[PDB]
């Protein structure tokens, strides 16, 4: 399979430069005649093409944003980075690569197939922070019709994303992880949460994982209903 | 320059139903080499855009039949012919043609389904948080159809504004429903000035309001356990 995968950094200070990179595994660029794409879609809005780069090294700019960008790669690391100079709080985005394939032993046909799972950017001045992590303990309060709910709330971090898991290894069905706010404070937070059946719940362990990447953090919080 | 537009930007259907996107650019998108590149998208919630078709009309592999596309030169189209839960999302039309490269503006499909009631369900702080000087608490509305909701607190039967906050999911790709957090907000000290936190649901699915609600400090009737030695 071929996959694309993008990292860098995750914060930038506002008037600094953005490197990301986008590794490619599946095949080797350096032999091949595909272009690279970076797209970006800052959250709640459109995506917008950034810059692509071909085989051969010649490269295309969005005519908006060209005297800011650079787009090269590094066959030997098998990537393809994007330097964005002077970083501006709309710079905030999820920034994408994408793939541009041929199709046809004779060259017939392309049009863009891989994309990244993406990168989120945040431009700030603010520092880093690792999230709490605290129960939302399951009760009769918190239950309906033989369905019962419990969560986490995950709280206190900077910059996002954060992500939560449930049981150590993703289980579902009920699974809700709302999207982070913003607090008054200027730290995110958001709650996890998982309906389950309500006559077996204390059969069961509920056990959240959290990881916050940019923190290094990593928290798993034990959900027991009770106090009494 | 070379704009994309997409129409409508809200889809709301029926499941089962028909549907149809138009996509719109202000110059053609034919290709010097002869060839008109135009892809749709389909974009999951938080998640990174899938690819529809491409060339117009072709179907990209593992996409299924009901999905086809259409038009030429300016005028643009992709039609769904039998709508599914699973096609729930925003779609994207997207030339790639004309430097520099454009995306339209993105249409939300939604599931037009049937009507349903959150289930209504409320969370005090725990005390590892009230420990930190902060109470949060949180009340949950799982599972509903339509969106809209009014959720309103209520702390020793006042009625608050400014310190809550909402956080929505969106539409499932499974069961076509939302859920929704309200988050209450205070210090401890505020928290502890008081009794009774209530958080009260009106929905048009349910037919008058529904209340979960705690004492503060106390467990409820219903979670009885008897004492030990």
């Amino acid at each position: 399979q071929v996959t694309l995968k993008e990292s860098g950094p995750t914060l930038v200070k506002p008037t600094q430069t953005l490197t990301l990179t986008c590794t490619f595994s599946g095949f080797s660029l350096r032999t091949s005649r595909v272009g690279v794409s970076w797209i970006r879609q800052p959250p709640g809005k459109a995506l917008e093409w950034l810059a692509h780069i071909y085989w051969d090294d010649d490269k295309r700019y969005n005519p908006s944003l060209k005297s800011r960008l650079t787009i090269s790669k590094d066959t030997s690391k098998n990537q393809v980075v994007l330097t964005m100079t002077n970083m501006d709080p709309v710079d905030t985005a999820t920034y994408y690569c994408a793939r541009r394939g041929f199709y046809g032993r004779k060259y017939e046909v392309n049009h863009f197939d891989y994309w990244g799972q993406g990168t989120t950017v945040t431009v700030s001045s603010a520092s880093t922070k690792g999230p709490s992590v605290f129960p939302l303990a399951p009760s009769s309060k918190s239950t309906s019709g033989g369905t019962a709910a419990l969560g986490c709330l995950v709280k206190d971090y900077f910059p996002e994303p954060v992500t939560v898991s449930w049981n150590s290894g993703a289980l579902t069905s009920g699974v809700h992880t709302f999207p982070a706010v913003l607090q008054s404070s200027g730290l995110y937070s958001l709650s996890s949460v998982v309906t389950v059946p309500s006559s077996s719940l204390g059969t069961q362990t509920y056990i959240c994982n959290v990881n916050h990447k940019p923190s290094n953090t990593k928290v798993d919080k034990k959900v027991e209903p009770k106090s009494c | 320059d070379i704009v994309m537009t997409q129409s409508p930007l809200s889809l709301p259907v029926t499941p089962g139903e028909p549907a149809s996107i138009s996509c719109r650019s202000s110059q053609s998108i034919v290709h010097s080499n002869g060839h008109t590149y135009l892809e749709w998208y389909l974009q999951k919630p938080g998640q990174s855009p899938r690819l529809l078709i491409y060339q117009v009309s072709t179907r990209f592999s593992g996409v299924p039949d009901r999905f086809s596309g259409s038009g030429s030169g300016t005028d643009f189209t992709l039609k769904i012919s039998r709508v599914e839960a699973e096609d729930v999302g925003v779609y994207y039309c997207f030339q790639a043609s004309l430097v520099p490269l454009t995306f339209g503006q993105g249409t939300k499909l939604e599931i037009k389904r049937t009507v349903a009631a959150p289930s209504v369900f409320i969370f005090p702080p725990s005390d590892e948080q009230l420990k930190s000087g902060t109470a949060s608490v949180v009340c949950l509305l799982n599972n509903f159809y339509p969106r809209e909701a009014k959720v309103q607190w209520k702390v020793d039967n006042a009625l608050q504004s400014g310190n809550s906050q909402e956080s929505v999911t969106e539409q499932d790709s499974k069961d076509s429903t939302y859920s929704l957090s309200s988050t209450l907000t205070l210090s401890k000290a505020d928290y502890e000035k008081h009794k009774v936190y209530a958080c009260e649901v009106t929905h048009q699915g349910l037919s008058s309001p529904v209340t979960k609600s705690f004492n503060r400090g106390e467990c409820a009737a219903a979670d009885y356990k008897d004492d030990d030695d």
